[PDB]
């Protein structure tokens, strides 16, 4: 019953944004609640941000 | 009653390193200028970043070319973190035309006048065939923060070309600031405290310019909310 097919193939590049799950190895689990500027975490004595 | 800093000596340790002083600070705005400096360093700083890649033989960031090892789209996240200092223009096409087997870094780029490239020995890809030879057109333009692929949409204005190869612009060059406030006992006067602004950039923006412009912006902000008009 099918004279022709064509089959298309997309990738699609997903950024990480908010409510995707993410996990550590030990159970610990979230959902990723808001994405902060760089200036709003807390930094070391250094500078350096977490 | 009041004091007021003024620039004093700022050493330049490694190109991209460097501490700027305030000498002259009254007690209390040591941490109020720390602070507000640093947030609009990082915020924003303007700089440059490449915008766009067309290499001829490849249709989309997945294809592969003959006689290269990287990937299009190790190619792409190798360009992202090309640092270029543009004087004059503010959308520079470079050229970059390299053959034979050897590693394309940066310095292999068609030099132009008004654009220094500020550590030519960036590696970009690498060559592994006599006769592979790559050409390609990277576009470059001026910007302030973070601007996505994806946002740029909006102005797309025909992009009808799909060799044209859209790469996400961090037009930031500023990558790490820290402050420091220390006493600086002089030999007449009873508080006064010493700012050491520590920034680390990818080379681009000059210390003294940093400072001047984040004090520019901090100040027409303040410009206009001291006037009141209910």
């Amino acid at each position: 019953g099918v004279l022709k097919i064509v089959k298309v193939y997309l990738a699609v590049k997903r950024r990480i944004q908010p409510g995707d799950k993410m996990a550590g190895r030990h159970g610990n689990k979230g959902v990723i609640s808001k994405i902060n500027p760089i200036e709003d975490m807390p930094y070391d004595e250094n500078g350096t941000p977490v | 009653e009041f004091l007021k800093p003024r620039l004093v000596d700022i050493e330049q340790v490694s190109s991209t390193h460097a501490k700027v002083t305030l000498e002259p600070l009254e007690r209390g705005f040591g941490h109020t200028l720390g602070n507000a400096l640093r947030r609009i360093l990082l915020s924003s700083m303007p700089g440059c970043a490449v915008t766009e890649v067309e290499i001829d033989g490849v249709l989309h960031e997945y294809s592969t070319k003959e006689g290269v090892q990287e990937d299009i789209l190790e190619i792409l996240l190798n360009l992202k973190g090309l640092a270029v200092r543009v004087q004059g223009k503010d959308e520079v096409i470079l050229t970059l035309n390299k053959s034979g087997i050897g590693p394309v870094t940066a310095a292999d780029i068609t030099h132009d006048g008004d654009v220094e490239i500020v550590k030519p020995q960036h590696v970009i890809c690498h060559l592994t065939d006599e006769n592979a030879s790559i050409s390609m057109r990277i576009k470059v333009q001026r910007g302030r923060g973070y601007v996505p692929a994806s946002t740029r949409i909006h102005s797309e204005e025909d992009e009808r070309p799909i060799g044209r190869l859209l790469v996400d612009a961090c037009y930031s060059p500023v990558e790490r600031i820290a402050y420091n406030v220390e006493a600086a006992r002089v030999e007449q006067r009873t508080d006064l405290d010493k700012l050491v602004i520590e920034m680390e950039t990818n080379g681009t923006i000059d210390p003294e310019e940093a400072i001047r412009r984040a004090a520019t912006i901090l100040a027409e902000q303040l410009e206009a909310f001291v006037d009141l008009r209910d």
